[PDB]
């Protein structure tokens, strides 16, 4: 459920964790680039067929 | 009487009890979970 | 293949985030005791004076 | 050294699929061992705390 | 089933916060009285001298 | 390679924060203790 990290240590742990979560997902970007490129190629193939 | 501070001892024990309770509360609060070890609830973990 | 890799990476990232969260929880628990400790030392030795 | 092509190779698809199968086998094994390592590091963390 | 598991597991925010507050109050009081009780003997004894 | 270098090189926020806290507690203690230690021979002479 909901959590309130930092209750005891009164630290910025919560912001820190959010930044970590944002940072790690960076590994996804190359996959997204390749997916988009291949999708564009497929769409171009359809265009040619028309 | 010099050789022993009974009041100090009692206060120490009460402080230990209070700190125990505080830790119990804080861990649950932070995790958001009522169960964090086998001690909290025997049947809860199984179910 | 790209989709498979995407799912794998998602799983790994979620696990790593959860691990960091557990570490942070453990840290938060101890900080309470240590702060109480510092405060008590302050009061005690200030009173000794 | 790899000798020259005596003739046209028989059943090329068979060999292509055999190589692909071996490659996918290795990919799967290396994927699983990573999860093994994940479990191991989690164990180490918990034991460290205790 | 997810609902049932969540209701068996998830802690209650209200109760947790409520108990936490009282615990902290007791903790502060404990430290203070501890130091006070240390000092009280000290002075009785030295004054008797 | 970037990930590998990061893992080999970076430090753990949690462990280091804990160490800092413990060391601060030790510093407070030791300071007070040295004060009292100096005070003790002082009262020895005083009672002299």
């Amino acid at each position: 459920s909901i959590s309130s990290l930092g209750v005891g240590s009164n630290l910025p742990l919560d912001q820190l964790l959010t930044d970590l979560t944002k940072n790690e997902k960076g590994r996804l970007t190359p996959i997204t680039k390749q997916q988009s490129a291949n999708s564009a190629k497929l769409t171009a193939y359809g265009t040619l067929k028309s | 009487v010099i050789n022993t501070n009974s009041l100090s001892l009692l206060t120490q024990n009460n402080l230990n009890k209070s700190q125990s309770a505080l830790g119990t509360a804080i861990e649950r609060l932070s995790s958001g979970l009522r169960i964090n070890s086998a001690k909290d609830d025997a049947a809860g973990q199984a179910i | 293949s790209l989709t498979k890799q995407y799912l794998s990476v998602s799983n790994s990232i979620d696990e790593t985030v959860a691990r960091y969260k557990a570490q942070f929880t453990q840290l938060d628990t101890m900080m309470s005791k240590l702060n109480n400790t510092s405060s008590y030392l302050t009061q005690q030795f200030t009173a000794m004076n | 050294l790899a000798e020259a092509a005596a003739t046209t190779t028989e059943n090329p698809l068979q060999k292509i699929d055999a190589a692909l199968a071996q490659v996918d086998t290795l990919r799967s094994d290396l994927g699983a061992v990573q999860n093994r390592f994940n479990s191991a590091i989690t164990n180490l963390g918990n034991t460290v705390n205790n | 089933l997810t609902s049932a598991r969540s209701r068996i597991e998830d802690s209650d925010y209200a109760t947790e916060v409520s108990n936490m507050s009282r615990a902290q109050i007791l903790q502060q009081a404990g430290t203070s009285v501890l130091a006070q009780a240390n000092q009280v003997p000290q002075n009785v004894l030295s004054l008797l001298r």
